[PDB]
């Protein structure tokens, strides 16, 4: 919960949807095993995404 | 010919925009959406025009 929660405050804090699983290293800065765990279960529906 | 509707899940689309001329009797704010085979500006209320 603890990480779910500021994960979820970096995404509100910049006003942008998780347009890929990448921007979890490069803008919320999670590190490498927290993403290792972490990438295969955050869904990222492309098709409601629409623009980049 | 009819506006093949969008079975690629992507399709780039843009939002808040004026058109003219005007569908009704004054501009309608509407978004943008480019189709596969063309684009479909849909107003606030729903004026589809491809």
């Amino acid at each position: 919960p603890r990480k779910g929660t500021h994960l979820l405050k970096i995404l509100k804090q910049n006003n942008t949807r998780l347009e890929s699983r990448t921007q979890l290293v490069t803008m919320c800065h999670m590190g490498p095993k927290v993403f290792m765990n972490c990438a295969g279960f955050l869904k990222i529906d492309t098709a409601s995404l629409g623009d980049s | 010919d009819s506006l093949v509707i969008n079975l690629n899940r992507s399709n780039p689309k843009l939002k808040d925009l004026y058109i003219r001329p005007n569908i009704a009797q004054k501009r309608m704010q509407g978004s943008l959406e480019a189709h596969v085979n063309g684009f479909r500006f849909t107003s606030v209320r729903g004026d589809k025009v491809d």
